[PDB]
C-alpha cells in the first residue's frame, strides 16, 4: 500500500520513484483514453 | 494544449509558452 500510494507503478518494475497522488491519477486516466484536463478540473469531485 | 482558465486548476504556476511562428512573423 505505501509503494502504490507514493510511487505507483514505479516501485513494481524497478527503483521506488516519488510522485504525487492528483498527478498519478492523471497519468491512469489517461489510460483509458481521458486527458488530463478532466480529471484536474474535477479534482475535488472525483476524490469525493 | 490549452483547455480552460487559470482558476479551477489546483497548483497551477506563472511561466512563459515559447511560440514558435513568432519569430517568424518579422520576416
Ligand atoms: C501567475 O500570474 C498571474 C498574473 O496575472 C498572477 O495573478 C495575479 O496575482 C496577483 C498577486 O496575488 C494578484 O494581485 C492579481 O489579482 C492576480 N491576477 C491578475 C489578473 O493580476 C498569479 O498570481 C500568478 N500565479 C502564481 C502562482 O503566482
Amino acid at each position: 500500500l505505501a509503494g502504490t500510494i507514493t510511487s505507483g507503478w514505479t516501485f513494481g518494475a524497478g527503483p521506488a520513484l516519488q510522485i504525487p497522488f492528483p498527478m498519478q491519477m492523471a497519468y491512469r486516466f489517461n489510460g483509458i483514453g481521458v486527458t488530463q484536463n478532466v480529471l484536474y478540473e474535477n479534482q475535488k469531485l472525483i476524490a469525493n | 494544449f490549452v483547455s480552460g482558465n487559470c482558476d479551477v486548476v489546483i497548483g497551477i504556476v506563472n511561466n512563459t509558452v515559447y511560440d514558435p511562428l513568432q519569430p517568424e512573423l518579422d520576416s
